[PDB]
């Protein structure tokens, strides 16, 4: 097995500004794809184990 | 004939019963309409 990591979008790319925030809804569906690929390794880290 | 014909006869009562051992063929069928559904919607969002 390999270490179980999880990628927030909101805390990574913005430093907590509300220009940042209404600027990342008009890119749509990218975080959509990257939360759940990494999702999908930690369940099958644990089916590993 | 009384061990193998009833043994097979409970793999058959399963499959009708429960559909959950088949749901890992469910999940080819699960990831490639995710996959398609969410390329679809890459259209609708301005990308800036």
């Amino acid at each position: 097995s390999m270490t179980k990591t999880s990628v927030d979008c909101t805390m990574y790319i913005c430093g907590d500004s509300t220009e940042c925030s209404n600027l990342l809804l008009q890119y749509g569906s990218f975080c959509t794809q990257l939360k759940r690929a990494l999702t999908g390794i930690a369940v099958e880290q644990d089916k590993n184990t | 004939a009384n061990q193998f014909n009833s043994a097979i006869g409970k793999i058959q009562d399963s499959l009708s019963s429960t559909a959950s051992a088949l749901g890992k063929l469910q999940d080819v069928v699960n990831h490639n309409a995710q996959a398609l559904n969410t390329l679809v919607k890459q259209l609708s969002s301005k990308f800036g």
